[PDB]
């Protein structure tokens, strides 16, 4: 790591998360537009967090188109800078100022894909990521997408082991974790793939719940109620309750009813209730949803 | 199913094999270190294998601290009243990145018997972190030995804790272990386990998917055989006693195996 504050000018503040501020900055001497993400150590009472230990050790590893490039990490006794290549806005804001047109289907499949490719490169080395939604996600003025935010990410083993539970921002949240299950995998990640799919469509939330279980109710009103042949297990399910209500699944061409047969062949896919049934990110870069993917520029400023 | 993850078990068995030797240590490093010996560091895994019971703590926590005592004391001459501390950092970082829920810093002051101070516990991270540049993601052999277990027919609990524990027995002794990758400790571990329990052998299964047969595992195995065979005697006993437990099958209560006829 070859830096130095000295040689960066602060030029706006960017955002916030729970590890602090995040400021858009320039290398004097390069030319380079950067990201830098402030965390406090001062302010720190158990050394640096294990949010930023895993961030910064899973992110060097990390080296992929697809995935928001730590550049840096600058580490000093009071503070801890990580410096990160400039993206110039999230999925999330892009999708609001795309309101009243919606985002031209080569778009959210040129999107859909650089997304799939970059979760495939991090189930190749053995990281979940544990939060993609559209806040997570981060676009250029050139056509790329990234996943970003690997605070809440994790190196898995194989077979995986129990981890966190709870994990996942509640609407981008798969159905196995909601029902306690003592194992999840790199299935998860997809699950939330695929409400960013259907958003992304729709521009809003497929699933947006007030509750884990208001969130599952509207998951099984959506996709039916899982049973023993959808998914062998679910019934034993830590916090499976019988009284569930039994809703009928819906056709998907009503789900999402703009979605052509193949759009909606891979959503089915990433939504199917068993993981181990649920399309991986590898799998589905050969679907034929993807058959006329171009890689074109966002078509707002 | 999903949770042996398929589609990317051989990408990433792949990779470790890439990061294994990134992350390995310098076999010849205690020769440079003026004030620390094998012995030391043996008396300082041992103490972590009982702090991990006491917070029972993962056993990749303990495997991941012991990669980052020997990748720092690889770079970084220590004297013998400073290497619990780097220890305790290790540890704790190890905790962090591994654990859903670490021990406090206080808890790792604590085990110290307030040798060190919160600052120095603190300032040792740090310290940890930079001369590791934050390459915590490291390989253990716990992580070869799990994807090698799924190629047992049938799975036995007694061969995966009995691997587990000779795996663990490796991490104590600097000499000879500083000189196998955790992929091929991970075998060697594996196939004494399987032949003490079951009387089988190394598959071809896994002669397809690492490249080692038991000609290119002889070396470290001829090493664990006697190592097992020793362990009764070793001055380090903790990792003996945490495997008498039932959580692990009681395995370090197995007999070893007289000869190998490898
Ligand atoms: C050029 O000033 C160097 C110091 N510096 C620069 C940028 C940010 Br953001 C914080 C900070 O402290
Ligand atoms: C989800 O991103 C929030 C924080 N962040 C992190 C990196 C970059 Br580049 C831009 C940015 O905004
Ligand atoms: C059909 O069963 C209702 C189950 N239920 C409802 C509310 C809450 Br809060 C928890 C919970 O488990
Ligand atoms: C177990 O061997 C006893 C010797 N010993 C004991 C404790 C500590 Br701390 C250092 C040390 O060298």
């Amino acid at each position: 790591g070859p830096g130095s504050m000295e040689n960066f000018q602060k030029v706006e503040k960017i955002g916030e998360g729970t590890y602090g501020v995040v400021y858009k900055a320039r290398n004097k001497l390069t030319g380079e537009v950067v990201a830098l993400k402030k965390i406090r150590l001062d302010t720190e009472t158990e050394g640096v967090p294990s949010t930023a230990i895993r961030e910064i050790s899973l992110l060097k590893e990390l080296n992929h188109p697809n995935i928001v490039k730590l550049l840096d990490v600058i580490h000093t006794e009071n503070k801890l800078y990580l410096v990160f290549e400039f993206l110039h806005q999230d999925l999330k804001k892009f999708m609001d100022a795309s309101a009243l047109t919606g985002i031209p289907l080569p778009l959210i499949k040129s999107y859909l894909f650089q997304l799939l490719q970059g979760l495939a490169f991090c189930h190749s080395h053995r990281v979940l990521h544990r939060d993609l939604k559209p806040q997570n996600l981060l676009i250029n003025t050139e056509g790329a997408i990234k996943l970003a935010d690997f605070g809440l990410a994790r190196a898995f083993g194989v077979p995986v082991r129990t981890y966190t539970h709870e994990v996942v921002t509640l609407w981008y949240r798969a159905p196995e974790i909601l029902l306690g299950c003592k194992y999840y995998s790199t299935a998860v990640d997809i699950w939330s793939l695929g409400c960013i799919f259907a958003e992304m469509v729709t521009r809003r939330a497929l699933f947006p719940g007030d509750s884990e279980i208001d969130q599952l109710f509207r998951i099984f009103r959506t996709l039916g109620t899982p049973d023993e042949v959808v998914w062998p297990g679910v019934t034993s399910m830590p916090d499976y309750k019988p009284s569930f209500p039994k809703w009928a699944r819906q056709d998907f061409s009503k789900v999402v009813p703009p979605l052509d047969e193949d759009g909606r062949s891979l959503l089915s896919q990433m939504l199917h209730y068993d993981p181990n049934k649920r399309i991986s990110a590898k799998a589905a870069l050969a679907h034929p949803f993807f058959q006329d993917v171009t890689k074109p520029v966002p078509h707002l400023r | 199913g999903v949770n042996e993850v398929p589609d990317y078990h051989e990408d990433i068995h792949t990779y470790l094999r890439e990061m294994e030797v990134k992350c390995k240590p310098k076999v010849g490093y205690m020769k440079k270190q003026p004030d620390i010996t094998n012995s030391m560091r043996a008396i300082l895994v041992d103490w972590l294998v009982e702090v991990g019971e006491e917070y029972k703590l993962q056993n990749e926590t303990l495997h991941l601290a012991v990669n980052y005592i020997d990748r720092f004391l690889s770079s970084m001459s220590v004297l013998r009243g400073k290497l619990q501390l780097v220890g305790t950092a290790a540890m704790l970082l190890a905790s962090k990145f591994e654990e859903i829920y670490p021990p406090e810093v206080a808890e790792f002051v604590y085990i110290t018997d307030d040798t060190y101070t919160k600052k120095q516990v603190l300032r040792m991270e740090h310290l940890v972190l930079k001369v590791l540049a934050f390459d915590l993601a490291a390989p253990t052999i716990n992580q070869f030995l799990t994807q090698y277990f799924l190629h047992q027919q049938p799975a036995n609990c007694k061969v995966e804790s009995l691997a587990m524990f000779l795996g663990e027995l490796s991490l104590i002794d600097a000499d000879p272990y500083l000189k196998y990758l955790p992929s091929v400790i991970a075998a060697a571990a594996f196939h004494l386990a399987l032949y003490t329990v079951t009387g089988q052998s190394w598959p071809e299964s896994l002669v397809q998917k690492t490249g080692y047969t038991l000609e290119t595992l002889k070396p470290c195995l001829l090493d664990l055989h006697q190592t097992y065979l020793r362990a009764p005697q070793h001055a380090q006993q903790s990792i003996r006693e945490k495997y008498k437990n039932s959580k692990y099958h009681g395995v370090s209560l197995l007999n070893p195996p007289e000869t190998l006829n490898v």
